[PDB]
């Protein structure tokens, strides 16, 4: 209900879930594909076991320590036996039906343990949003309006960033200004990025497009003052920071208060 | 105050587009032309099966060519970006000329003399099938009435296309759905190719983008051109640049009325939609990429239906303002900073305000 | 002759007279710098030897590797030889200046050959081996090359100033004549059918060349590989036909050579199989020359004054057309359609309007900015004027900067209209049919 | 409907004929209506003129 009144309220509430988790949220269909999302390295396997499948040798494979129709259930999954197929245990795996196991071991892990949570987060989002306005969207739209830009970048941040002084003392030393936090701010890396948009807008995912962003970003670069921190609100996000001749000063202090939460 | 011969161009053709439109709604009543027409207006004609189609090969043979003019066009803009995207994912980003530098974007930041000998040189080797490793010189930004006759016979093939209208190894499971699926190219193996090539979204979480092609998205499908296991002028594989060639080809292509049966078959094979839609791809994403402002509201445009990611969040954004001037109550929240006080305030005040039997 | 000597007498068991010639004359997988016949063309004279020691024109290499920079400078001829897998490069800025390599690195180009052993020797490998197919190492054959030193010599060679009559000892002498050696190998590489054949047929499906995107296509999909397969390659050809017409304004023997040249090879009737090889090499050759005639002639201006009634370049283009006539209007005839197809279809590009050259010097500008342009090269492995802005609401005009980028190389955002666009290809089309009008009378 | 249509793909093709021709006057841009009262209004002008006098007397 919080990502749909997110989706609702045109804001990014970045809770990024699995590929399957939010097409199946939708009520559509899952699909084998969804399993390169869900774990690259047991896709891997399927793909070499499936391919293996088609080999006449693959048998003399199962002759090596005699599979079947049993795995080693994770942790994550409770512990315990589960049985794979009824009547599987005696049986074991043959290259002449593994397929249909192969798609089974798939729902093993998104479906059959994952029916009543995803099921649960579907019926809540269909009772806060209509059935119409739920289609024309997949994963990717979702995830690029969730989570918005998978990374916190600053050329997005570009994008959408008005810059506006009250002084207007000299413009070349507001544009050096401006490269040189630009400049810094570029070399920052993921997570400081994140609480610098955290700090900027309150909230590390930027909007997908210029829309997305209920008010319109503004930076107020007031006259130079030596100790004056710069200030935001998130009323209308907007940003105040001291003409600072002394670059480094100023980039530790932002720093260390984006640092603080 | 511009008296642009461009706009001149592209306002016939929205006309044509419209009157097209037409003639294929009006077509589309056919079926249940003696339950829509005959029988709810009090002035209607009758209509009898055999007239009916000799008036269906009559609208044939008045569109034909137009109709190969358009594919002529659209296969020779469809041809130079294939060949513009081949040698982008072929050539050394360093050069000037490469497709993939800073330097040809155009539009984000030279002569005319020299734009001129460039576009006739272009032609000069496009014609003779002489293209290689030098980029087309090609405004798609310029064939905007293309655009809008492509739209309109497109309408027109889809109308009458729908008036119209396994397992084991090809399990239903192991099928990608409209999320991944391409129309118009046999779907990629789902086992030959892994992950890196033919689900590159998997591999790098980062690869989204708001200008994110679907194509780096989910890997290169595959088409069943050229002469392998093909005898037909549309089936031979589209790698020619040119317009004149390209002109010579599809030229040298050549009971109850409630069971009137629409063909669509033109030019002597029978027309989907979804194959000419997958000839004309990177054409097609390119117009619905540049070209939106005038031919996006066109009704029932196959660049809108089939838009990029900008036209889906820009609708739900709408449909979001929409249902959104309606209610009487906001979230009205009091929360904490904190982390168990703020689960459970948010799970009780959730709970009591929005729950009912 | 002594290898020749040796190989005829030579034991066939998985053996060869040319496998056992090549590979002891241009053993296989050497450099191509490195093959005999390019060493031969490149090797000349040194500047210094005709240009005294004070600043006489003439291009400007610097040599990073063995120290040549800031007033320290290797001319074209040292670039080579004396300077061959340096980190050598050319400098945009050409003040006249003079070789100094000599008194840095040994320039091993100081003292000449004899001039009639190498003419023998380049007869003798044109005529023994096909050591000519290969490229060098700028992904140019040997005839472009050459050519492209001929209309550099011609044009830096009149500053030759004789020993009119009318201290220092370390000098190099500098008391001997400029290279004659490119026009007089030229002329005699003209001649081969072999050399002729794939200067002219480079490019093509079989022939490839490093310095070009269409060398490796392996790793890429059957897709982009058919794409690429398709388009044949012209670039190194609009650049041999360029330079042989526009450029080498000296000397007309030179065409008069070629055509006479593929004139013998059209007409031959014992040799079974080269009607269809010589009619396809002719027909290539008068298409680029087409191209070259078509773009010198669309830039020039038909002025009435002083009644020239024919420029030099368009000279030569006739010249070359009533050479070859029957084939040479129906190439004239498919670059007339070429032309003029988008004219009568509907969607002639914009471009902007351009004023005309009085003059052909003028003229040669742009077509040289074009032509001489070299193909884009493979992917390799798998003060700021440019200044960022953060702009909302920035949209006057515009329409085209919205698509994905890998496209947006076709797509663009002081009149640039259709109508003049139209009227220039429609010149262009008038004077071809013009051309083919005059040739038919 | 048999006629309705066959008169509409003439008007079609008159209107494309120069498109694909290339041969198209040009013209000014402008901006479409929203409103049925604009749509009445300057096809007033274009539909409700009298064709030329003749000239009087001799
Ligand atoms: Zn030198
Ligand atoms: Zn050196
Ligand atoms: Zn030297």
């Amino acid at each position: 209900r919080i990502l749909g009144l997110c989706l609702l309220q045109n804001e990014l509430c970045p809770i990024t879930l699995n590929r399957h988790v939010i097409k199946v949220l939708l009520g559509r269909k899952v699909n084998w594909h969804d399993f390169a999302f869900f774990d690259p390295v047991m896709y891997e396997s399927l793909r070499q076991l499936i391919l293996a499948s088609q080999s006449s040798d693959a048998d003399a494979v199962f002759s090596a320590m005699d599979l079947a129709f049993a795995i080693d259930l994770c942790k994550e999954e409770g512990g315990g036996q589960v049985e794979l197929i009824p009547n599987g245990v005696n049986i074991p795996v043959t290259p002449q039906n593994v397929y249909e196991y192969v798609r089974k071991y798939a729902e093993h892990r998104m479906l059959v343990v994952a029916e009543q949570p995803l099921h649960a987060m579907r019926k809540g989002l269909l009772d806060v949003l209509p059935k119409n306005s739920l289609e024309d969207l997949t994963a990717e739209d979702f995830r690029l309006l969730v989570n918005g830009c998978g990374e916190v970048n600053v050329q997005m941040l570009i994008s959408f960033t008005s810059f506006n002084d009250e002084s207007g003392e000299n413009a070349e030393k507001l544009l050096q200004f401006k490269r040189w936090f630009w400049s810094i701010v570029e070399k920052m890396s993921m997570t400081e990025r994140q609480d610098l948009v955290y700090f900027w807008t309150s909230s590390p995912s930027l909007p997908a497009s210029e829309e997305g962003f209920q008010p319109m970003p503004s930076i107020t670069i007031r006259p130079p003052d030596d100790q004056h921190l710069p200030t935001a609100n998130t009323c209308i996000s907007r940003l105040y920071v001291p003409l600072y001749s002394s670059k480094q000063i100023l980039k530790q202090k932002l720093l260390l208060a984006i640092k603080t939460k | 105050n511009a008296s642009s011969y461009l706009t001149s161009a592209s306002s016939l053709a929205r006309a044509y587009s419209i009157v097209i439109r037409q003639i294929s709604d009006l077509m589309g009543l056919i079926p249940k032309y003696n339950h829509l027409v005959y029988s709810q207006i009090p002035a209607a004609v009758k209509l009898t099966y055999q007239d009916a189609v000799n008036l269906q090969n009559y609208v044939e043979e008045k569109l034909i060519p137009t109709w190969n003019w358009m594919v002529s066009i659209m296969d020779s803009t469809e041809a130079q970006l294939r060949y513009g995207s081949a040698l982008a994912s072929a050539g050394d980003p360093g050069h000037p000329n490469h497709p993939l530098h800073a330097s040809q974007n155009s539009a984000r930041r030279m002569s005319a003399r020299g734009d001129f000998l460039n576009y006739a040189l272009s032609l000069m080797r496009s014609h003779n099938d002489e293209h290689s490793d030098v980029l087309p010189v090609l405004d798609v930004c310029s064939l905007k009435h293309v655009a809008y006759v492509f739209q309109a016979l497109i309408y027109w093939i889809k109308a009458m296309n729908q008036q119209t209208t396994e397992t084991g190894q090809n399990h239903p499971f192991f099928r990608r759905s409209d999320s991944m699926t391409f129309l118009g190219c046999i779907p990629p193996n789902p086992f030959e190719v892994p992950l890196a090539e033919a689900i590159p979204l998997a591999d790098q979480p980062h690869l989204l983008q708001p200008n994110a092609r679907k194509e780096d998205l989910f890997g290169r499908p595959s088409q069943g051109l050229y002469s392998s296991s093909a005898s037909s002028g549309k089936c031979l594989m589209e790698v020619t640049v040119d317009r004149n060639c390209l002109e010579v080809l599809p030229t040298k292509m050549s009971p109850p009325l409630t069971s009137f049966r629409p063909q669509c078959s033109f030019m002597g094979m029978v027309i989907s939609h979804d194959m000419l839609l997958g000839r004309w791809r990177l054409s097609l994403e390119l117009f619905g990429r540049v070209f939106m402002e005038d031919v996006g509201a066109e009704p029932g445009s196959i660049l809108t239906e089939l838009g990029g990611f900008e036209v889906k969040e820009s609708k739900f954004r709408r449909e979001m303002e929409k249902l959104r001037n309606q209610q009487s109550r906001d979230l009205s929240l009091e929360v904490d900073r904190d982390r168990d006080l703020l689960i459970q305030q948010t799970m009780r005040q959730l709970n009591n305000h929005f729950g009912r039997r | 002759e002594t290898a020749q000597k040796i190989a005829k007498a030579e034991i066939s068991s998985s053996e060869k007279e040319e496998d056992v010639f090549m590979g002891m004359v241009c053993p296989s997988g050497t450099n191509p710098d490195d093959s005999p016949l390019y060493v031969l063309c490149c090797n000349d004279t040194c500047s210094f030897t005709w240009t005294g020691a004070e600043h006489i024109n003439q291009d400007i290499f610097e040599c990073r590797t063995c120290g040549l920079l800031e007033s320290l400078c290797c001319c074209t001829e040292c670039a080579r030889v004396c300077h061959k897998g340096h980190d050598c490069k050319l400098k945009r800025t050409s003040p006249t200046a003079y070789c100094d390599c000599w008194e840095k690195c040994k320039c091993k180009t100081l003292i000449a050959g004899q001039k009639s052993a190498r003419l023998d020797l380049l007869y003798r490998l044109l005529t023994a081996t096909n050591l000519v197919t290969l490229p060098n190492s700028r992904g140019e054959h040997l005839l472009l090359f050459l050519v492209q030193t001929v209309a550099r010599q011609t044009v830096e060679h009149c500053q030759y100033r004789p020993p009119r009559i009318r201290e220092d000892s370390d000098m190099p002498d500098h008391d001997l004549e400029p290279p004659r050696f490119a026009q007089l190998a030229l002329e005699r590489v003209l001649q081969d059918w072999n050399a002729l054949k794939s200067m002219i047929m480079f490019g093509s499906q079989e022939n490839k060349d490093p310095l070009s995107a269409s060398s490796r296509i392996g790793h890429l999909l059957p897709e982009e590989q058919v794409y690429l397969n398709q388009q044949s390659g012209t670039i190194r050809l609009d650049c041999f036909t360029h330079c042989l017409i526009v450029k080498c304004t000296a000397d007309i023997l030179l065409l008069d050579t070629l055509l006479g040249t593929l004139v013998k090879e059209l007409q031959n009737k014992y040799t079974p199989g080269r009607r269809e090889e010589a009619i396809a090499v002719t027909m290539r050759f008068l298409r680029s020359v087409a191209r070259v005639f078509v773009i010198l002639s669309v830039e020039m201006a038909s002025s009435k004054k002083k009644n020239n009634f024919i420029p030099q370049p368009i000279g030569k283009c006739k010249r070359v057309f009533q050479a070859l006539l029957p084939y040479a209007v129906e190439e004239l005839c498919n670059v007339a359609e070429s032309l003029i197809v988008p004219v009568r279809m509907g969607i002639a590009r914009p471009t902007a309007p351009f004023t005309l050259a009085s003059t052909s010097i003028d003229a040669m500008q742009g077509s040289e900015e074009l032509f001489s342009v070299e193909p884009l090269p493979p992917r390799p492995s798998s003060m700021l004027d440019e200044p960022l802005e953060r702009t909302t609401n920035s949209s006057h005009a515009n329409g085209a900067a919205q698509a994905p980028r890998s496209m947006q190389w076709a797509v663009r955002n002081n009149a640039s209209s259709y109508l003049t666009s139209a009227s220039s290809l429609a010149r262009a089309y008038s004077i071809v049919i013009r051309q083919i009008s005059d040739l038919m009378g």
